[PDB]
C-alpha cells in the first residue's frame, strides 16, 4: 500500500513541472489520489484530486488554471501538471489517498514527497568529500566520521550509510546556503572507535536534480 | 451539510 | 473555506507528562443525520509524508499507539498525548474533510524538555580531495547537546574570525532529545595553507566555560 514520487526538479519561470505518483499494493481504480502542497513555512494546501477509475477531477479555487491531474491505468500512476511556474510555487508536492473511509476498509497513505524549486539558477551535482576520523573525531570509546555535500543546486540531497543499514547514531544537517546561491549540507554517524579496521563506513548521497548517485567510503 | 465531492474517498 | 485554527503554535512538555492540542473550525464540522465529525488528525516527523492518527474526530487508526485520543464534537476538538515519549516529538496538524476545499490548520510544533547535556565537540580538516579544487572546508560538531541554544566561535591562528563561517541545528531527537550542530568554516586553498593553528571554541550551558578543538595543518 505505497505511493512513489518522481525526483525533485528546478524550472524556469514560467516553464512547467509535470511530477508523477505511482501507485501499488492497492486497487488503483477504485480510489481517488490528490494532491498536496507543503511550502516552506505555510500550513498545508490542497490542490485537487482526481478519480483514478474514470479521471474525473476537482481543482481547489487557487490553482484552476495552472494543474492539470491525470492518470494511467496500467501503470497504476498519477500526474499532476503545473503551468506558468511562479517563485511562491516552490514548495514540496505530495499526491496521498487522503483518508480512505469506506464501510470495507479505512487507511491513508501519502508519497514520499516531490521538491520543486523555481528558479532561473542552473542545477549542479554535488562534491562529496570524506570526514575521516582521528584523534580529534573520538570521545569516550566512539569515534565520529561523516561526508561533506558541498555545492549543489536545488535542494534536496538525501544521504544513507551503508546503503541503509546503519541508521543509528547518524545526524544529517540541513542545508545551509552559501553567498554563492549554492546549497551545503554535513552528514555524520557516531560508531565504535575500536573497529574503525574492521568496518566500512560508506555515505551513499543521491541529488537526483542532476542525477547524482555517490557512494564515498570513509576511512581514518 | 457535507459535501460528498470534497473527498470521494470517504 | 472552513478554517482550522490550532492552539498553542508551540507545545512543550517534560517526558511522560500530558500533552494536548487544540482545533477550533470556523463552522460547524457535525453532520447531524449521521452524528459524525470529518476531522482528522495528522503527525509529521521531520523529512517524512504527514501520518493519519484520528479519523471521525475520535477514531484512532489501528497501529497509533493508544496514548494519541481525539475528541471533541462540532467547532472544538482535542488531541491529546496521554504520556509523552520522546519520537513523539513532530508537528500534529488538525484537517477537516466536510467542506471543498480540503483544509489543514497551521500545524502544532510538539518539544521535549530535557535535562541539560553538554555537547561533545569535534573538529576535521579539509580532506586532501576538496584541496585540489582550491577550497578548504573546516568543519566543527557538536553532538548530542541540550537545550539548544549554543555558541561557535572559529579561531585561526589564535585569531577570532568573523564572516567566513556558516551554522546548522539538528531537529530534535527521536531517541535522547538533544540537538546537534555543524559549523563549517570554508576558506580558499591559499589562505588555508597561509595559517598553521584552525580551532573552534563553544559555549554551552552546559560547559563552565568554553571548549577549544584545535588541530595543527601539518
Amino acid at each position: 500500500v505505497q505511493l512513489v514520487q518522481s525526483g525533485a526538479e528546478v524550472k524556469k519561470p514560467g516553464a512547467s513541472v509535470k511530477v508523477s505518483c505511482k501507485a501499488s499494493g492497492y486497487t488503483f481504480t477504485s480510489y481517488a489520489i490528490h494532491w498536496v502542497r507543503q511550502a516552506p513555512g505555510q500550513r498545508l494546501e490542497w490542490m485537487g484530486w482526481i478519480k483514478a477509475g474514470n479521471g474525473n477531477t476537482r481543482y481547489s479555487q487557487k490553482f484552476q488554471d495552472r494543474v492539470t491531474i491525470t492518470r494511467d491505468t496500467s501503470t497504476t500512476t498519477a500526474y499532476m501538471e503545473l503551468s506558468s511556474l511562479r517563485s511562491e510555487d516552490t514548495a514540496v508536492y505530495y499526491c496521498a489517498l487522503l483518508t480512505v473511509l469506506t464501510p470495507d476498509d479505512a487507511f491513508d497513505i501519502w508519497g514520499q514527497g516531490t521538491m520543486v524549486t523555481v528558479s532561473s539558477a542552473s542545477t549542479k551535482g554535488p562534491s562529496v568529500f570524506p570526514l575521516a576520523p582521528s584523534s580529534k573525531s573520538t570521545s569516550g570509546g566512539t569515534a565520529a566520521l561523516g561526508c561533506l555535500v558541498k555545492d549543489y543546486f536545488p535542494e534536496p540531497v538525501t544521504v544513507s550509510w551503508n546503503s541503509g543499514a546503519l541508521t543509528s547514531g547518524v545526524h544529517t544537517f540541513p542545508a545551509v546556503l552559501q553567498s554563492s546561491g549554492l546549497y551545503s549540507l554535513s552528514s555524520v554517524v557516531t560508531v565504535p572507535s575500536s573497529s574503525l579496521g574492521t568496518q566500512t563506513y560508506i555515505c551513499n548521497v543521491n541529488h537526483k536534480p542532476s542525477n547524482t548517485k555517490v557512494d564515498k567510503k570513509v576511512e581514518p | 451539510n457535507p459535501d460528498p465531492n470534497a473527498n470521494p474517498n470517504v | 473555506d472552513i478554517v482550522m485554527t490550532q492552539s498553542p503554535d508551540s507545545l512543550a512538555v517534560s517526558l511522560g507528562e500530558r500533552a494536548t492540542i487544540n482545533c477550533k473550525s470556523s463552522q460547524s464540522v457535525l453532520y447531524s443525520s449521521n452524528n459524525k465529525n470529518y476531522l482528522a488528525w495528522y503527525q509529521q516527523k521531520p523529512g517524512q509524508p504527514p501520518n493519519l492518527l484520528i479519523y471521525w474526530a475520535s477514531t484512532r487508526q489501528s497501529g497509533v499507539p493508544d496514548r494519541f485520543s481525539g475528541s471533541g464534537s462540532g467547532t472544538d476538538f482535542t488531541l491529546t498525548i496521554s504520556s509523552l515519549q520522546a519520537e513523539d516529538v513532530a508537528v500534529y496538524y488538525c484537517h477537516q474533510y466536510y467542506s471543498s476545499p480540503l483544509t489543514f490548520g497551521g500545524g502544532t510544533k510538539v518539544e521535549i524538555k530535557r535535562t541539560v547535556a553538554a555537547p561533545s565537540v569535534f573538529i576535521f580538516p579539509p580532506s586532501d580531495e576538496q584541496l585540489k579544487s582550491g577550497t578548504a572546508s573546516v568543519v566543527c560538531l557538536l553532538n548530542n547537546f541540550y537545550p539548544r541554544e549554543a555558541k561557535v566561535q572559529w579561531k585561526v591562528d589564535n585569531a577570532l574570525q568573523s564572516g567566513n563561517s556558516q551554522e546548522s541545528v539538528t531537529e530534535q531527537d527521536s531517541k535522547d532529545s538533544t540537538y546537534s550542530l555543524s559549523s563549517t568554516l570554508t576558506l580558499s586553498k591559499a589562505d588555508y595553507e597561509k595559517h598553521k593553528v584552525y580551532a573552534c571554541e563553544v559555549t554551552h550551558q552546559g560547559l563552565s566555560s568554553p571548549v577549544t578543538k584545535s588541530f595543527n595543518r601539518g
